[PDB]
């Protein structure tokens, strides 16, 4: 089961549900008014954060949830310093 | 600073600031260091526990001859690597264990076998809001002159090393 | 073993994962329990190249070291009309603010 | 870029704001919208976070007074109540939702222990709780008070003044402090006082053995309502202090004028009435230490009795003799397993009786 995350310049993003509940913040705005219907398909839609740096979080996500160190291969989550401070905006509101 | 409570506190505080960075691993095994280490590359670390009882931390890193471990001596209110290891530097005593290992992941990432520190292995992800803190940490230490909030900046100031 | 994928097209893009010897036609499927629509009316471009249905993943370029979590590969994704398929159009992201002359 | 500070956008989110505690329908986008525009606020302006409590405190205050004068507006008792329900689960329900938008509120100055769910409830309590609370209990009593004599009302009644007593208490060290010294305490003690007058008058009308009958199926529905009216979501055990007193109010105090019919229904071999009473007495703290006596008491009594009105046969024969006290440890264990349940405590009791008979029925004997 997938959610959709659209940023403030229109793009959508799909991510596994479970992956984008790492944040709280996320978790909150779909309860409440922001609640979904049993079947329907959950979309959020943040106002303050461009595609650039939403796409970086959703990535984040992944990252985390599969992260492992017994792996063939040694994790790790590079970050352009471009997009780094309006990541971090983004990470604080979304909290993780 | 040479003092009995001085240095007990000291060592106190340089090692709660350690449990806050994700290398510490605990108690683990000498044969799972080399477990997760045997195929890391060259300079790939992580501190765990010491079943020795004068010196607490011990350093994992992977060499040219595989994974090895060794000390992390504390004397004299000041930490430095272990005695064997023949080092060439400006800097071998630091205040913090942690501020130990940032200053040669620094030098070294940047008589036999060589030793280097470069990618230390994080017990769990990383919150997304300290990469970016790590990665802007490495870009300058200048925090203040950027276009963030006001706490924000109080957030990067609370962690100034890059790793 | 997996490979992190990400299908995009009209400002639309899916984060997912499939197995570096899954091939193209599953990775459809996946297109398809999630835009529902299927395979037949699909076309899945890889560095702009039309990629084979019997082909792995893998052995269209997609490997467990190129397609990491923390940047995916970049899948191509454009849907079919009544007859013809539409091209492949994908919308950029918006650009990334210059940097802040403290760190360069 | 362009520094937006609170004046700047309090304008847009307060509407939401106050459409949130009247609870009314708010649209996705601004539920999220609302989320960023309270962090904008917080982080960009310097004393950002400290207005936006002040604000809250404003104008959760205006709702609250709002509502203040539409339950007060009631002088009649049963109305001042049912209109508080309404406007209690309302609000109550807001409660969950509201504090939402604000956690970055919090970490400049969880959802339950939220400052603003906080200053949600305690300006409830301040204008409408803590004044006619009293009122509210007493009223509510009444309503189960009812229930208990036929008269079924909207549970919700009293259930809201439950839910009002267990999450409106101020108190820093203990949160079911006016729910244990309040609601608790009245709702046992209109329990215990129904009943010291309710269950003796019906063991004077019926049959103490249909007293037992009544005794338990009331144990049973005053355990099944206490756990819809009381406290069961948090951890008080609250249900087990009203159950302790249905006990000692429903059989601890007739024990005596129960146990008393224990020899004679034991006697007539009444295992569905026995089984009865060992559910009940077994409640009771030292409540079958007298069953287990007048058991093995009657066994040694009958055991002996079953011999000697035999020994007739059983003298000729050793085999007509042991016939005869298997007949009885059959007969016997046939009790103990259809009446009292084969309790360890109650085979114990079998197991030392019988082995009792068995030394006492001793017919032949030689020496040297």
């Amino acid at each position: 089961m997938y959610v959709k995350l659209i940023s403030s310049d229109g793009h959508e993003f799909i991510v596994k549900r479970e992956h984008a509940l790492t944040s709280g913040t996320i978790k909150a705005m779909l309860s409440g008014p922001g609640q979904f219907a049993e079947n329907e398909t959950n979309e959020v839609n943040f106002r303050e954060i461009p595609s650039h740096v939403l796409s970086k979080v959703c990535m984040y996500f992944t990252y985390k949830v599969r992260y492992t160190n017994s792996s063939t291969e040694i994790p790790e989550f590079p970050i352009a310093p471009e997009i780094p401070l309006e990541l971090l905006m983004a990470a604080n509101f979304l909290d993780c | 600073h040479m003092d009995p409570e001085f240095q007990a506190a000291r060592l106190a505080k340089a090692l709660r600031e350690l449990g806050q960075t994700g290398w510490y691993w605990g108690s683990m095994t000498v044969n799972e260091a080399k477990e997760k280490l045997k195929e890391a590359p060259e300079g790939t670390f992580l501190i765990r526990d010491s079943s020795h009882s004068d010196y607490l931390l011990t350093i994992s890193v992977k060499t040219s001859a595989g994974p090895t471990n060794l000390r992390i001596e504390y004397q004299d209110g000041k930490f430095r690597l272990d005695s064997i290891i023949c080092v060439k530097s400006k800097l071998k005593q630091f205040d913090s264990v942690v501020h130990l290992i940032d200053y040669y992941v620094q030098m070294c990432k940047d008589g036999t076998v060589h030793l280097y520190l470069t990618k230390p292995l994080y017990t769990s992800a990383p919150s997304l809001q300290h990469l970016c803190r790590l990665t802007i940490n490495k870009c300058t230490g200048a925090i203040w002159g950027l276009p963030l909030p006001t706490r924000l900046k109080d957030y990067l100031e609370e962690y100034k090393f890059q790793v | 073993m997996d490979v992190f994928l990400m299908i995009r097209r009209h400002k639309t893009t899916i984060f997912t994962d499939a197995k570096e010897s899954s091939t193209v036609f599953e990775l459809k499927r996946i297109v398809e329990g999630i835009l529902k629509r299927p395979p037949e009316e699909q076309r899945l471009y890889k560095d702009d190249q039309l990629l084979d249905d019997g082909k792995t993943l893998g052995e269209c370029g997609f490997t467990s070291q190129t397609a990491r979590p923390q940047a995916p590969a970049t899948v191509g994704l454009a849907f079919r009309a009544d007859d013809t398929f539409e091209a492949l159009r994908i919308e950029p992201f918006s650009s990334p603010p210059e940097l802040p002359d403290v760190m360069k | 870029k362009g520094s937006l500070q609170f004046e700047d956008k309090w304008d847009f989110m307060r509407p939401i704001v106050l459409k949130l505690l009247r609870q009314e329908s708010v649209t996705k986008q601004q539920w999220f919208d609302l989320f960023s525009d309270v962090h904008a606020v917080c982080l960009w302006d310097d004393k950002g976070p400290a207005k936006i409590h002040q604000a809250l405190k404003e104008d959760i205050l205006e709702f609250i007074k709002q509502a203040q004068a539409r339950v007060l507006s009631h002088q009649d008792d049963t109305a001042l109540l049912k209109a508080y329900i309404v406007e209690w689960r309302k609000f109550f329900t807001q409660c969950d939702i509201l504090p939402k938008p604000f956690c970055q509120l919090e970490i400049t100055l969880n959802v339950e222990d939220s400052i603003v769910r906080k200053l949600m409830l305690d300006t409830w309590n301040e204008s409408i709780f803590s004044n006619i609370k009293n009122r509210l209990q007493d009223s509510a009593m009444k309503l189960v008070h009812a229930e208990r004599l036929g008269e079924a009302f909207d549970s919700q009644l009293v259930i809201g003044v439950r839910e009002s007593y267990v999450n409106l208490c101020s108190n820093p060290e203990d949160k079911l402090q006016i729910y244990r010294d309040n609601f608790e305490k009245a709702y046992l003690d209109s329990t215990e006082r129904f009943y010291r007058t309710q269950a003796p008058s019906y063991l004077q009308q019926n049959g103490v053995q249909n007293y037992m009958k009544y005794a338990d199926a009331k144990l049973k529905e005053e355990e099944k309502r206490a756990l819809r009216y009381l406290e069961t979501r948090r951890e008080c055990n609250s249900v087990e202090a009203l159950m302790e007193c249905c006990v000692n109010a429903l059989v601890t105090s007739f024990k005596e004028t129960i146990l008393a019919e224990c020899q004679g229904m034991i006697k007539r071999n009444e295992t569905e009435k026995l089984h009865l009473m060992f559910s009940l007495m077994d409640k009771v703290p030292n409540g079958i230490e007298p069953m287990l006596k007048d058991l093995e008491e009657h066994i040694i009594s009958a055991g002996l009795a079953d011999m000697v009105a035999a020994a007739e046969t059983i003298t000729t024969d050793s085999e007509k003799y042991r016939e005869q006290l298997d007949t009885l440890f059959n007969r016997f264990s046939k009790l103990v397993k259809e009446a009292f349940q084969d309790d360890p405590r109650f085979l114990t009791a079998r197991d030392k009786a019988y082995k009792a008979v068995v030394n006492d029925a001793t017919i032949f004997k030689l020496e040297v």
